[PDB]
């Protein structure tokens, strides 16, 4: 549609890449630098979907 | 004194090393988003320009 549906959404960040055939169902942010983010999902701190 | 945006200045870097992991002290760094490239993939990548 004009928006599109959200349900199908991809991964952007991980500290590791992935290993053969392995999910990876996790709602975190990502720590782009040293800021102990605590979800706020600002700078140098992304949604990974 | 920073050029505007109608009225950019290029600045060519072609003789150096750049490395991105201490630059983030010289603002605020109110932005960092960008793309498929990764943030941490930035120092090693040899650029051709
Ligand atoms: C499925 C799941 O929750 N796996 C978790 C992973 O997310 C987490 O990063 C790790 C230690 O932090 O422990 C495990």
């Amino acid at each position: 549609k004009v928006s599109g549906n959200y349900n199908y959404l991809y991964r952007l960040f991980r500290k590791s890449k992935l290993k053969p055939f392995e999910r990876d169902i996790s709602t975190e942010i990502y720590q782009a630098g040293n800021k102990p983010c605590n979800g706020v999902a600002g700078f140098n701190c992304y949604f990974p979907l | 004194r920073f050029a505007s945006v109608y009225a950019w200045n290029r600045k060519r870097i072609s003789n150096c090393v750049a490395d991105y992991s201490v630059l983030y002290n010289f603002a605020p760094f109110f932005a960092f988003k960008c793309y498929g490239v990764s943030p941490t993939k930035l120092n090693d990548l040899c650029f051709t320009n």
